[PDB]
DNA sequence: TCGTGCTGAGTGATATCTGCTTTGGGTGGGTGGGTGGGTTGAGGCAAT
DNA sequence: GCAGATATCACTCAGCACGA
């Protein structure tokens, strides 16, 4: 009767998602030599889990990562953009 | 957004029409006219009436819930349910637009810190010895008291 | 070296279904009602 | 009319082999 919510390229490419990550990802995340490795890993996973929950509350963190892997493998439009970001850096 | 009754913090009560006012302006007062538990029949249901009698039982003040507040552990959204009967069925799944667009099966959990309560008392009123007809026993009428 | 159409498999939501009493007992009542029923006997203690 | 326990059917997804 109702199509299942699914992590499509459209949601990822929306303002919330990859654009949000590129906007503010280095400022919030911070790996410090003084702090232990566990704390830095916790901080990184803390940022990414919050972003995923804001974007895709449906799936847990590990499931979100696996779905992201599959989508990146499949979707061509996602590949287009992923190549594009790298291309801009080569330009820079 | 939220039900209107939730924000209300006042209680509205009606004062009957005194006999002096009714006679002053050429009218008959039905509400103020005292009655007895015997005369309160089914025809008076849904009206404002006065009853004269002696209280024979009172209960301890208890909180009667009027608006229940729930919290979704996923959305962060609160769901308010009005209760206007002697019994109600608690909500289980979130109905927020967030749980709808994402179709997440978030669970609602009751939170008594945000609900609305009103003091409740149940009493009994009985007829005086001057109102019981010969050969009849006194009757009792339940009274519900809410608010202040 | 690899991309995609076909398939079995397994949940999700939804269809029918049974059930909607239940129960012996006074901190479940009598505005829930008797076509839902409850039928002791000895022993201890206050009053005198 | 109402809540709960139960079983039914339909739809969609990850693997597989082949052909490009
Ligand atoms: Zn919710």
């Amino acid at each position: 009767r109702r199509p299942q919510v699914k992590l499509t390229a459209e949601k990822l490419l929306s303002d919330k998602g990859l654009p949000y990550v590129l906007k503010n990802a280095h400022k919030r995340i911070r790996i410090s030599s003084k702090k232990n490795s566990y704390d830095n890993l916790s901080n990184i996973i803390q940022f990414y889990q919050l972003w995923a929950h804001e974007l895709f509350p449906k799936a847990k963190f590990k499931d979100f990562m696996k779905i992201c892997q599959t989508v990146g493998k499949t979707d061509p439009v996602l590949r287009e953009y992923r190549v594009s970001l790298f291309r801009d850096e080569m330009g820079m | 957004l939220f039900p209107p009754n939730l924000t209300r913090r006042y209680f509205l009560y009606f004062k009957p029409l005194s006999q002096n006012c009714a006679r002053r302006y050429r009218k008959k007062a039905i509400s103020s006219k005292p009655l007895s538990v015997r005369q309160i029949k089914g025809d008076f249901l849904g009206q404002l009436i006065t009853v004269r009698g002696i209280i024979t039982r009172v209960s301890d003040v208890k909180p009667a819930v009027e608006v229940i507040a729930y919290t979704c552990d996923q959305c962060g959204y609160e769901v308010f349910q009005e209760v206007n009967s002697r019994t109600f069925t608690p909500l289980s799944e979130c109905t927020s637009e967030e749980c709808s667009q994402n179709q997440t099966k978030g669970q609602l959990f009751m939170s008594t810190r945000a609900s609305k309560f009103s003091a409740f008392q149940e009493c009994k009123i009985q007829e005086l010895s001057q109102q019981v007809p010969v050969g009849h026993i006194p009757r009792s009428l339940n009274i519900h008291v809410n608010g202040t």
